[PDB]
């Protein structure tokens, strides 16, 4: 409310509120594991370096893709987002538990590092008449894809 | 119902008029506290400027003998909402109006207000964007233009606002006599016992060369202008914060008056609609007539 | 409708010593170093102050005679009774010295000599020197020479110590 | 997909423009940021570009109607959203058809403005 006029200053609470208010957009219901993981990542600051426009794309890669496996860097033994049966383990054991907390942070840290290094870097370097349109279409598709 | 929602729309606008004004209060409570540093670092630059120009003269003899032009340089704010500062300054200027009055007001509001009100005395005005700090260069720009407006001027007078405290903003006047009249008074303060406090100061200037004296005169004149604009800014931000409180309360009173009419309207609307329905119900009951009862009355 | 003069709100006036009065032995000079209506030092007791006026350098100690000095772009030294030194650099202004033991040095700009950079000062002189060669007219050359004088004074001031 | 995306962007811009209008009303257009004024300038063109003269309302309007194709509308709005026509005068979008009519009206506006300037110049 005070931000609207006066050049909003981006404190950490604001840096994370915007991501939360931009993860809330969705078209189809989200599987519990995908939703809880994404909220946890934004809660601990893994998206502070991610622009608000690319949050949906970041979430899509986290859910439907695996950057660590793509670049041969993943070290987690069992905690992978493609294991859809981890949902009940997460329900029984909270994310803030030694069983899952260690691997969860490792995956989020690795995924965040790869995304910033490879994808967002190219996004900020888009200068063309067709690439911009392709990027815009991609972001809109990811908005209603997860 | 539209009538009820008319009030709701009206209150909807009022409810956000407050938010925009509330954000403005926050904006103007940053700049007030940013310019509060002057409060600490003022009241010491103008010490020998007092001796140069401090002359508690009468308010009639100094304007009745206006042999040459008198150049007034009122200080006014660019943006409105400041309060009564500009209005008072205009009253202070209206009270001095003369045949030999030339105006070089400062600020967009000053230009617009003084251009329309006194149209054959206004010449042109100075405008500064409130982007940088009030510096010496701006003051030098005020003085240079003032001289070119009327070089053969009896006096150049700056009418500004002094910020005594957060809630006190008085009107102050720096009067700068031109070189000829200043050096004449400086000559009398030196030779004569009159003006004792200025005796040593005047003789210490007459010993030096003339160009130094002229530079001294211009330099201290600039400082006086710099103090006035600096103070007028601090009074401006302080006044706006106060004014932007008055608007909040006015917008709160309206919110309490349009809410009552909204809550009074819904109560009346419910009552009237219900009354209409019951009137129709009674009309259809009244028109109805019971027929002859076909029962065995004898067997009772 | 009489208006107050802007000096009535200022409560620190200048005290002048009547000429027909006994002398006092003073060991402290009350210095007031000011920039753009802001005092860097306020009635601050200093042992001595060294200032560069147009004629030359003046070393002002307590009891110095009444004088007005037109400063030039140059360093200014302030030495406290501790013997500790504080060096500023000024671009211009005036210095009023009173026989009562006060010195009010009002400058357009007064910056500690530490803040100034010698590397920046040197490259800037080179740029203005090229302009002075190609400076269109006499007025432009005079303005450029004003900058060079200040720059060389700054460069010389820092090279001194 | 392009049709859906363009429509949503238009709606969002119009919604934002209405909120910014309150600030323009209270603070003024000057106090809006660089981004906000670009939304304002683009949104106003959208508001006027939605208008269209119908072939049956010639008597009411006094101008010939236009029949805009679906593809032309999508492309015209898509370019407007991304600022392809930021330099076009605002009134060029008022009571016209496709983008081509906008350019023609802007050209006509430029010509008459030049004539007025020439008349003033002679004076
Ligand atoms: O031909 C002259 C004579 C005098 N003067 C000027 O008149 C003034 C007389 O100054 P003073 O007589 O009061 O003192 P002083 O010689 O000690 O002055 P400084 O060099 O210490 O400043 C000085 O400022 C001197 O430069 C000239 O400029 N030209």
């Amino acid at each position: 409310a005070d931000s609207v006029g006066g050049q909003q200053v981006q404190t950490i609470p604001m840096i994370r509120g915007a991501r939360f208010v931009a993860l809330f957009n969705q078209k189809q219901p989200s599987y519990f594991m995908n939703a809880i993981v994404s909220l946890y990542a934004c809660l601990n600051g893994y998206l502070d370096d991610v622009k608000v426009q690319y949050v949906k794309f970041y979430e899509y890669l986290l859910v439907h893709r695996d950057l660590g496996i793509m670049y041969g860097t993943a070290k987690n033994k069992f905690f992978y987002m493609y294991v859809q049966e981890l949902n009940y383990l997460i329900r029984f054991f909270t994310l803030n538990s030694p069983i899952l907390h260690g691997e969860l942070e490792e995956m989020l840290k690795q995924h965040t590092h790869l995304f910033l290094q490879h994808y967002q870097s190219k996004m900020n370097a888009i200068k063309s008449e067709k690439d911009v349109k392709a990027l815009k279409n991609l972001l809109y598709s990811c908005k209603r894809a997860v | 119902s539209g009538k009820l929602r008319l009030y709701k729309e009206k209150l909807e606008g009022y409810n956000r008029f407050y938010s925009i004004v509330k954000t403005i209060k926050m904006v103007t409570l940053a700049k007030y506290r940013a310019a509060q540093g002057r409060i600490r670092t003022r009241d010491f630059s103008l010490r020998y400027t007092e001796l140069a120009f401090s002359k508690p003269q009468a308010s009639r003899d100094a304007v009745v003998a206006a042999k040459n032009a008198l150049v007034y340089i009122p200080i006014t704010t660019n943006r409105g909402s400041c309060g009564a500062l500009n209005s008072n300054i205009v009253r202070c200027i209206d009270s001095v109006v003369s045949s030999k009055m030339v105006l070089m007001p400062v600020g967009k509001r000053g230009i617009d207000s003084f251009s329309k009100l006194y149209p054959d005395e206004f010449r042109y005005g100075i405008i500064n964007d409130m982007k940088e700090s009030m510096h010496f260069g701006y003051a030098t720009f005020v003085i240079e233009n003032a001289y070119e407006v009327s070089k053969d001027a009896d006096r150049y007078q700056v009418i500004f606002n002094r910020f005594v405290s957060a809630g006190v903003q008085r009107n102050a006047v720096y009067n700068i006599p031109s070189y000829e009249k200043w050096k004449e008074d400086l000559a009398d303060a030196a030779s004569s016992d009159n003006q004792k406090n200025r005796y040593l100061f005047a003789n210490a200037l007459q010993n030096e060369e003339e160009q130094l004296i002229r530079d001294f005169f211009d330099f201290h004149a600039a400082l006086a202008v710099l103090n006035a604009v600096g103070e007028n800014e601090l009074s401006e931000q302080a006044a706006r914060l106060v004014a932007v409180e008055g608007q909040l309360t006015n917008i709160s009173s309206l919110q309490q008056r349009t809410s009552s009419l909204y809550n009074k309207t819904r109560q009346f609307g419910i009552t009237a609609a219900l009354i209409e329905i019951l009137s129709a119900m009674s009309s259809l009951e009244g028109n109805a007539m019971k027929g002859v009862r076909r029962n065995k009355f004898w067997e009772g | 409708h009489d208006l107050p003069e802007g000096f009535e709100f200022m409560e620190h006036k200048v005290v002048n010593k009547d000429i027909h009065a006994p002398h006092e032995n003073l060991e402290t000079l009350r210095l007031t170093l000011t920039r753009q209506d802001e005092f860097l030092l306020r009635e601050e007791p200093v042992k001595c102050v060294t200032v560069t006026g147009t004629n030359g350098e003046y070393g002002i100690y307590p009891g110095h005679a009444y004088k007005i000095v037109q400063l030039n772009p140059s360093p200014l030294t302030v030495e406290y009774t501790d013997g500790t030194t504080k060096k500023y650099f000024v671009s211009g202004g005036f210095a009023h010295i009173n026989n009562e033991g006060s010195c009010d040095v009002n400058t357009v700009e007064c910056t500690l000599l530490d803040d100034l950079d010698l590397a920046i000062a040197e490259k800037e002189l080179a740029a203005q020197q090229a302009a002075l060669g190609s400076a269109k007219d006499d007025k432009a050359k005079s303005v450029v020479e004003i900058r060079i004088s200040v720059i060389e004074a700054v460069i010389a001031a820092l090279k001194h110590h | 997909v392009d049709h859906y995306n363009v429509a949503q962007d238009v709606v969002q811009m119009l919604t934002k423009y209405r909120e910014l209008q309150d600030i323009i009303a209270v603070l003024g257009i000057d106090e809006l940021s660089e981004e906000d004024k670009l939304i304002v300038d683009r949104a106003r063109k959208l508001v006027k570009f939605l208008s269209q003269p119908f072939q049956v309302a010639e008597v009411f309007t006094g101008m010939t109607g236009h029949y805009v194709q679906l593809d032309d509308t999508i492309d015209s709005f898509s370019g407007l959203l991304m600022g392809t026509y930021d330099q076009v005068p605002e009134m060029a979008f008022y009571m016209v058809g496709g983008i081509n009519s906008v350019l023609e009206k802007a050209k006509k506006m430029a010509e008459e403005a030049a004539e007025l300037e020439k008349m003033r110049r002679a004076r």
